[PDB]
């Protein structure tokens, strides 16, 4: 019913997308601590063990 | 004398606040088509709309 304006509307839809980039882009780094395997097969000695 | 001093200033006093009422009405005007692209509110417009009447 246009109690705000439109261009406030864009510019606060602007910060809610580019703060969601953000917990995107924080995210990849909890994903980057789990070391997911980049492919599949027969693995090795583990070099560094626990602790390192 | 009174009547006659009455009609020499009424008509520069009309002029004037006529010239406000279309002064008025310009603002108004300006924050409606600020208003029909988006970047104003509407509480804004009618603040223009009170100030008008």
């Amino acid at each position: 019913d246009q109690a705000v304006s439109k261009q406030q509307y864009a510019d606060a839809n602007a910060a809610y997308l580019q703060s969601k980039a953000a917990v995107e882009q924080a995210r990849i780094n909890l994903r980057y601590t789990k070391v997911l395997s980049p492919i599949s097969g027969r693995i090795g000695r583990s070099a560094v063990t626990e602790g390192a | 004398a009174d009547g006659l001093a009455a009609r020499g200033t009424f008509t520069e006093q009309l002029q004037a606040q006529r010239d406000l009422v279309k002064a008025s009405d310009e603002y108004y005007q300006l924050a409606d088509k600020r208003y029909r692209t988006g970047v104003d509110n509407y509480l804004t417009l009618l603040d223009a709309q009170r100030s008008l009447f």
